[PDB]
């Protein structure tokens, strides 16, 4: 007992070896995946404001924008708000701060 | 009463707990430094080995 | 109180007569308090056999 030779089998498929349909063409609408709660690995939170311990919030942080985010953002609406000082050329003495 | 319950193979007067945690793990105890991750198969019941 | 942790309870476990009476056979030295015997206790004047 105890003295075998042993044979190394691997499961050899399409999903094994890679590349999941080749598509080569492209111009093919896919399917996405499930959930996949195991990637979420953002930050947690215990809050749960609704009681239910049943459920664990999980928020993604490091989302926060650029200032040429916000700049965009504002930029993109057409009527905005914005007040600023230390501009160039005009207000740059900034006697005055609410311009808007 | 409902107050005598079950255990794998003795009388307790509580019901066997189980907790679930964040990442999907089962164990006995809130805190995961400690519960001795709970196991199955070939037998059921969920037998810690 | 950590709400990152949820607790399942396994029910249906209810404990059977015969199974009470064979967890207290099992340990040696219990106490058993009974009234309406059969034979002895049948008028069930006393209730405290023990």
């Amino acid at each position: 007992d105890g003295q075998t030779i042993t044979i190394d089998l691997k499961k050899i498929d399409s999903d094994t070896l890679g590349l999941n349909g080749f598509n080569v063409n492209g111009k093919g609408e896919t399917a996405n995946t499930a959930a996949t709660l195991k990637d979420m690995s953002g930050f947690t939170a215990a809050a749960a404001p609704g009681g239910t311990v049943g459920v664990t919030q999980y928020t993604d942080k490091s989302a926060v924008a650029s200032s040429v985010d916000i700049l965009n953002a504002v930029a993109g609406a057409d009527g905005n708000k914005v007040t600023t000082s230390a501009d160039v050329g005009f207000g740059t003495p900034a006697a005055a701060v609410t311009y808007t | 009463a409902d107050t005598a319950y079950m255990s794998n193979g003795v009388l307790s007067d509580t019901p066997p707990t189980y907790y679930a945690q964040a990442d999907g793990s089962i164990t006995t105890t809130e805190d995961a430094a400690a519960g001795k991750l709970v196991y199955k198969g070939s037998d059921g019941k969920l037998t810690t080995d």
